[PDB]
């Protein structure tokens, strides 16, 4: 995150992290079994972290759960980014507590100008390398298609949103892959791409979370 | 010749701990991977990237 602050602890308590001896994505806790990301961020393992304010200054009460299941949606395209988003399965039911909490899947897409709240573990430079172990936030508008169209001509597809700021500055980042943006208490996004990170008209690109409610619950039902 | 491409973390947003082969160092060094595009001197570890690029 560029642009960014430190989040309070924990008052994101949705907030995952992805692991393969390092840490390499973001996520969000749908439900106790459940976690979306990103499907760009696709290993054949994945150890999920829950509870984790600071990454690396362990607190006791962070829980690590394996991925049983690790889902792509099966539209997801490589080249064009088209469908970008990935179901994992815990491999046994986080513990809901005030560390680790679920946040609820979303009842319309956000209106355009509507303030929501991104997050993760991301850089923290738009130019150069600031990896930061707290998380952190930060508070951006919906853009409306035009926008986002006009900062990446012939890219954005139907599953795609943009997130902050055309004058740059505040941005999500390299690591904050597959985290939440959260608008009014529901999940609408997950972080995706961008061209560089807080670059001017360049926003962040993010998967509309709205437009796979059916597919998350239909993979939910089909893997019990 | 792939190994003279510059680094590219492209578009994608994940932190993925990669390796290049950069030309000034005469050797591999680390890199942050996005997840999608980038280029081909982009290697898993820095063994196998100097068996291809040093």
């Amino acid at each position: 995150i560029v642009g960014g602050y430190t989040c309070e602890e924990n008052s994101l308590p949705y907030q995952v992290s992805l692991n393969s001896g390092s840490h390499f994505c973001g996520g969000s806790l749908i439900s106790e079994q459940w976690v979306v990301s990103a499907a760009h961020c696709y290993k054949t393992r994945i150890q999920v972290r829950l509870g984790e304010h600071n990454i690396k200054v362990l607190e006791g009460n962070e829980q690590f759960i394996n991925a049983a299941k690790i889902i792509r949606h099966p539209k997801y395209n490589r080249d064009t980014l088209d469908n970008d988003i990935m179901l994992i399965k815990l491999s046994s039911p986080a513990v809901i507590n005030a560390r680790v909490s679920t946040i609820s899947l979303p009842t319309a897409p956000p209106a355009a100008g509507t303030e929501c709240l991104i997050s993760g573990w991301g850089n923290t430079l738009s130019f150069g390398a600031d990896y930061p172990d707290e998380l952190k936030c930060l508070d951006a508008p919906v853009l409306t298609q035009a926008e986002c169209k006009a900062s990446y001509p012939g890219k954005i597809t139907n599953s795609m949103f943009c997130v902050g700021f055309l004058e740059g500055g505040k941005d999500s980042c390299q690591r904050d892959a597959g985290g939440p943006v959260v608008c009014n208490g529901q999940l609408q996004g997950v972080v995706s791409w961008g061209h560089g990170c807080a670059w001017k008209n360049r926003p962040g690109v993010y998967t509309k979370v709205y437009n796979y409610v059916d597919w998350i619950k239909d993979t939910i039902a089909a893997n019990s | 010749e792939v190994c003279s491409e510059q680094a590219e973390t492209g578009p994608c947003r994940a932190g993925f701990s990669r390796w290049y082969f950069d030309v000034t160092e005469g050797k591999c060094a680390p890199f942050v991977y996005g997840g999608c595009g980038g280029n081909r001197n982009n290697f898993d570890t820095e063994e196998y990237c100097m068996a291809v690029c040093g």
